[PDB]
């Protein structure tokens, strides 16, 4: 017949081929297609939702629901930090288990700009300022809000709007960072500081609790699909 | 604006500090079309009658909280019409709209997370083992979490930060999700269409959404106020039709 | 192109009523903030794409779903040919993969790697030919084979597949074979009227099973071979997606678990070091 | 039959050839080009369209 | 020559190929095709024939023609059933072996309405009314007429047209059917009570018999080929 | 599109003087009642189709058909070979879907799976080349061998096709070779015009047989193989449909049985349970 | 030589190729696609037209 | 698909057809064909271009 010549290559099985293969029951009928709501066309859909990050994961906080929590206080204030993590959304404690972090974990090299929206879920009598710091992996991190000052860093009026959105940008020499992240693709903190305080009308409860969300821009890309380090086994499940 | 009224059939329900309504997936509820349906014979549809907003039982948020849970349309079925003809008819379908309440103060404070979980598995405190349906839902009352691990033979894992299904108690964010807060809201309206894989299931064997209320931020007050502050949800069916008209089972 | 993502437009100063970070996150809706309105940015082309994150991208590769073994020996005839009721639950690395979404509808295509060996002890072969092996599929209520050599291996209408060893592996592509119209991952429900039986999914998995045996008596001594399934699902929708998996799997029937923090620990809750 | 389609490139002989040998359309290669997303029913699903710089209450 | 490369699923044996062959004997002369009589072109034109269902089933009367044959009786009447089963046509002791159900065990799914024919074998002089019901497998069986009245029922009527038709819609969720049914795909029960009751004139027969039929609408749909499992063999038949 | 099923069309109310569901069977006649006459129906469009139904799709799945040994040794030269009357009535499960239908016209795939052994036994071979096989279908009135290594196995026009171990099964296609105009299965009647002789269609079967042997000596051991025949018949067009069989085979030139019962028992004639 | 067809879809790229190499008629694939059907022989084996309405006798 | 290109000889039916056949970039054969130079960055990487014939200093 024709004559033909193997290249090398014949005869493997590579798990991510596409390649045609003969149906094993043919002329089958399927089902029709119904409208079922809530169609998944792409994962960046579900890392743009925002989800609450465990920020106060010190043990013991992890096997409660006050990690998810923030303290804040009334008197003085202002020597004190509120909270503060390196920015690393696929290999952290405090947000590699979050909605964003999880599909991180299926991809090597992420990149994008990240936010964070913070709740504040005291009284409707309770006032505040907060700076909300971001800053660049340069340099040392910030030891006072005179440090935090230079870098990124929006101010939050809590008021009849109880959300402010920190919106990290995408600072760095390369077009991708990895998830593994490592001293070369290091991204920076984000702190938190005080900028005037809790003041409270008397009979308000003088602490009150915020909350930290983390999600995805529309420049958000992830590249490089590879097994997550979060679940194994050692022998079949029966 | 903050200002909303939601009338179906003879009941209306007034709020006068709405966050929004969220609207499922993004589709509003509606009827089966004949491109997809297939039980044969015509199908029931009682409009006043069944789709009306239906009042469950009351809860009390105390400041040692952390979750409770209802599951669908197991929690109606002893709410009016809505529940005779679940027990004649063997199919069934409808969307819903969950309208959640608890106004404190303008001195309380706290936070809510009231999410609708479509085909919530849940899992058994005693592993190697299954749970019974008089664990799951009860008849008109709420099923709640535990703070600590639960300790039961046949009984739902009802851990909190695990949310009872194995879970991360923060990533329940992607279902249909309000927040009330009690600084800025007062009630939290959810419209759920009818999600499910076959076009219609019968509404016994089958709780099709389970919704899920848990204080991520916890109750504070002061002396001088009030001491109990409760919740309360109104569930109304929205285009619900039947099929397979039967004798009552049951009863 | 398709499918970039958006570029960021160039930002002067400000000072405006219009404040796009202060948000409300009580009506349940995420902000599309993007950094161009906290701070002042430059005009970058970004040229990135999401094509790596799609559905299609992301569940078209394959993984092992069972590992089966089978004997060539004489007496015991359950060790003879290996059995597999058809799951997506004993493997967990597809398992965790799909239980990010709640239904799926897709083709696909099946792999078969079948790895022999030599038994050990008295009587070895010391010059055998080569092995052929029969994949039954048998769809729900067929007749099950007893043991290898039996009557139930003809096989007139269940589909199987004849493979010699030291060729390729054996390779077939399966329709969207469902009684619904989306394969439920997760069934919050029961399987008798009457709220008895059997909860979760494990009423809805009716699949068939998958019959694997020997061809050949061989006649002098015994050579074990492990059959191992690659799924990989193609054509590929998905609707409702769920919260990954934090706890880890118990069995193959249930979502049942053992509570888990939430996250590891750290020192601090302000713990930018080191 | 000659279903002439792009090949994949980063953007700054690019065409490739695609039969379809057997009668059954589970037979096919996979769909890697379909690159369509909405993320609006996850990210806002609301019944009032809601502006960034407009303020939500 | 030309370069190829040889994909995963070469030199196997699958048996629902459809793959070319060279012929073992060319440019054979086949005979020409006469028009023979009766030409199947589709399985579901057998299953559409209408065949007597064996509903008497109770050992023993398998080992006789009692089986097919269903007894009615005279005074007083109608605080008894006539019969009762389950709709289950690939899998049930009732109609498997008929010719609906024989050709529904070589598939897996099946889908569409069924069609239930009673003929009335008494004399021409006898009346009677007859009620016969369909019930969906929401609830628990019927067990009297009171209940079984809500379900799908038609009354029959016997006079100078000796048969009804029974036709049990297709009610599911589904779109189709396992043939090895559960407690998941259930169809429900066909039950039949009396209405009125045989009323005969001095001189005739005070009891008759009802034969049953089963057949398929022009809505019924198989799918998902199997082996039956109903013939066996041990060693090869000499 | 083809061939999909029929719609129910909506149906309101009636009090008519057509009544559709009384009828009478006395004609012979099954009834094309659909559900709209006796009850209210809804308008539904039914996407299904009888694709997997249709008589091409039913056969063209292989079956096996027949299972002969032979071997490579010395000594009883009956056991050097294997012989086959060609039937499909050895092999149960395509003996029964072939007897559903009177006559058949079609044509036919044959494929080979031959897999061997080794024999037991002092003086084994511990270093064998592969094994080759010769399959001559001998069409009716040819030259039998008496052995191998015989003069008939030259085959100048029998064809023989050679198959080395360890490729893939040897294939052909066979047009419908048949003196006739259909296969018959059924055949009531006599070989003899005396009303004499071989009663069944054992005196139809005019195919031919088919010889197996291996085409090496080897000169140290002996090796079994089995050949394992697999029949597709394709192009197939079908008359006269019989019911389908009751009672289990006996003999296969027969259509002899024993009598059995017509279904299995249940406890009463109403048995709604459980 | 290219007979381009359609696959197998479910109603709510479809084309495939197909050569014949071999000189014989008997050596093609499987007629898998031809999806006739006459069911009136053996449901209506009548002289005389039934009409479901009018009454059989 | 048919990019019927030059096959390589030396100057004193020289055409060859090449198909792609996978759908990525990454998967084609190697460019060998693509002969351009510019060496006049390392040889004259200069401001003011300098003539031949001209002093340089
Ligand atoms: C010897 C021939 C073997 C033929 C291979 C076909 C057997 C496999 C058929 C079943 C595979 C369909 C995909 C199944 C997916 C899971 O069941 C769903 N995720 C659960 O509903
Ligand atoms: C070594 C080369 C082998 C060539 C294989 C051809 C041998 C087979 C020819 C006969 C097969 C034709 C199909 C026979 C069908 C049954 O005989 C009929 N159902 C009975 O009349
Ligand atoms: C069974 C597939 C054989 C290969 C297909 C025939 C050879 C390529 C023909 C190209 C033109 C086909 C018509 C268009 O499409
Ligand atoms: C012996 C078969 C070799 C393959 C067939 C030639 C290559 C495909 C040619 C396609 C156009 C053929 C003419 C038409 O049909
Ligand atoms: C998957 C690749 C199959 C081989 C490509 C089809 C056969 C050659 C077709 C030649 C004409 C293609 C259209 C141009 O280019």
């Amino acid at each position: 017949g024709l004559p033909t010549m193997l290249t090398p290559g014949s005869n493997q099985f590579l798990t991510s081929d596409d390649f045609q293969s003969p149906s094993a029951m043919p002329q089958f009928d399927v089902t029709p297609e119904m409208k079922i709501p809530g169609e998944v066309h792409n994962l960046m859909e579900i890392a743009e939702v925002d989800s609450v990050v465990p920020v106060n994961n010190t043990k013991e906080n992890i096997n409660s629901m006050e990690a998810y929590r923030i303290p804040v206080t009334g008197g003085d204030q202002l020597h004190t930090q509120v909270f503060g993590f390196q920015m690393q959304p696929g290999l952290n404690s405090v947000f590699k288990r979050t909605l964003l972090g999880e599909i991180l974990n299926y991809y090597a090299h992420w990149s994008g700009s990240v936010k964070l929206t913070f709740v504040f879920c005291g009284s409707a009598m309770a006032t505040g300022k907060f700076l909300l710091a971001y800053s660049p992996p340069g340099a040392s991190p910030p030891q006072n809000r005179k440090q935090a000052m230079l870098g990124t860093h929006v101010i939050w009026d809590v008021g009849l709007q109880s959300s402010c959105v920190l919106c990290i940008p995408w600072i760095s020499q390369t077009h991708y960072r990895l998830v593994q992240q490592d001293e070369y693709t290091s991204a920076g903190y984000v702190t938190c500081w005080y900028q005037t305080g809790l003041i409270v009308p008397p009979g308000a409860p003088p602490s009150c609790t915020i909350l930290c969300f983390a999600s995805a821009c529309n420049d958000f890309s992830v590249r490089m699909l590879r097994d997550t380090p979060f679940i194994e086994q050692t022998q079949l499940l029966q | 604006d903050r200002v909303r009224s939601i009338t179906l059939g003879n009941s209306t329900i007034t709020t006068q500090e709405c966050a929004n309504v969220v609207v499922g997936y993004g589709v509003w509820p509606s009827y089966l079309q004949d491109n997809e349906a297939t039980a044969e014979d015509q199908p029931t549809q009682p409009d006043v009658a069944t789709c009306r907003f239906y009042t469950l039982d009351s809860i009390q948020w105390q400041k040692e909280s952390d979750g409770w849970w209802w599951k669908f349309p197991e929690a109606l079925k002893n709410m009016g019409l809505f529940g005779q003809n679940m027990e004649y008819h063997y199919l069934g379908r409808s969307g819903y709209t969950i309208h959640v309440q608890c106004n404190a103060s303008k001195f309380h404070q706290g936070c809510l997370l009231v999410v609708c979980v479509p085909e919530a598995e849940m899992g058994c405190s005693d592993v190697e083992r299954e749970v019974v349906a008089a664990s799951l839902s009860s008849e008109d009352t709420a099923k709640s979490f535990s703070r600590t691990e639960s300790n039961g033979q046949h009984t739902v894992q009802t851990v909190v930060y695990n949310a009872g299904m194995g879970v991360g108690v923060g990533n329940l964010t992607i279902f249909p999700h309000q927040w009330i807060n009690l600084r800025t809201n007062n009630s939290a309206t959810i419209v759920m269409p009818y999600i499910n894989s076959v076009p219609m299931d019968n509404m016994f064997r089958h709780y099709n959404f389970t919704l899920m209320i848990i204080p991520f931020a916890k109750l504070e007050y002061t002396e001088q106020a009030s001491n109990y502050v409760p919740i309360t949800v109104t569930v109304a069916p929205m285009c619900a039709e039947y099929n397979g008209l039967r004798l009552a089972s049951h009863q | 192109a398709v499918a970039r993502v958006a570029d960021t437009m160039p930002t002067g100063p400000r000072n405006t009523e219009s404040v796009p970070a202060l948000t409300a996150v009580e009506t349940g809706h995420t902000s599309q903030v993007v950094p161009g309105d906290t701070m002042q940015t430059r005009h970058v082309k970004n040229y990135h794409s999401r094509t790596e994150s799609s559905i299609e991208n992301f569940l078209c590769r394959a993984a092992c779903v069972y590992i089966a073994t089978y004997k060539s020996a004489g007496g015991t005839p359950t060790e003879r040919y290996a059995s597999w009721r058809i799951n997506t639950r004993q493997m967990v690395q597809l398992r965790r993969k799909f239980e990010l979404f709640t239904y799926l509808r897709f083709d696909m295509e099946i792999t078969f790697v079948i790895t022999s060996t030599q038994d050990p002890g008295t009587q070895l072969a010391q010059d055998m030919p080569v092995l052929t092996h029969q994949i039954m599929y048998i769809p729900p209520g067929g007749p099950v084979p007893n043991s290898a050599t039996d009557f139930a291996w003809q096989s007139s209408t269940n589909p199987s597949i004849f493979w010699t060893e030291g060729c390729a592996p054996a390779r077939m592509s399966v329709p969207f074979i469902s009684i619904g119209n989306a394969y439920s991952n997760f069934y919050d429900g029961w399987s008798h009227f009457t709220q008895e039986g059997v909860y979760g999914f494990n009423s809805l998995n009716n699949m068939g099973h998958i019959y694997v045996r020997h061809v050949n008596e061989q006649s002098l001594g015994v050579s074990t071979s492990t059959l191992r399934v690659y799924f990989k699902p193609k054509h590929v929708r998905a609707w409702v997606p769920r919260p990954p998996r934090l706890s880890p799997y118990v069995k193959s029937s249930n979502v049942n678990f053992k509570p888990t923090a939430v996250t590891t620990e750290r020192k601090d809750i302000n713990d930018v070091g080191t | 039959g000659a279903q002439v389609s792009t090949q994949k490139t980063g953007a700054h002989t690019i065409h490739y050839t695609n039969i379809n040998y057997y009668k059954d359309a589970a037979s096919n290669s996979a769909n890697r080009q379909d690159f369509t997303q909405d993320p609006s029913k996850f990210t806002e699903p609301m019944k009032d369209v809601m502006i960034k710089s407009l303020p939500a209450l």
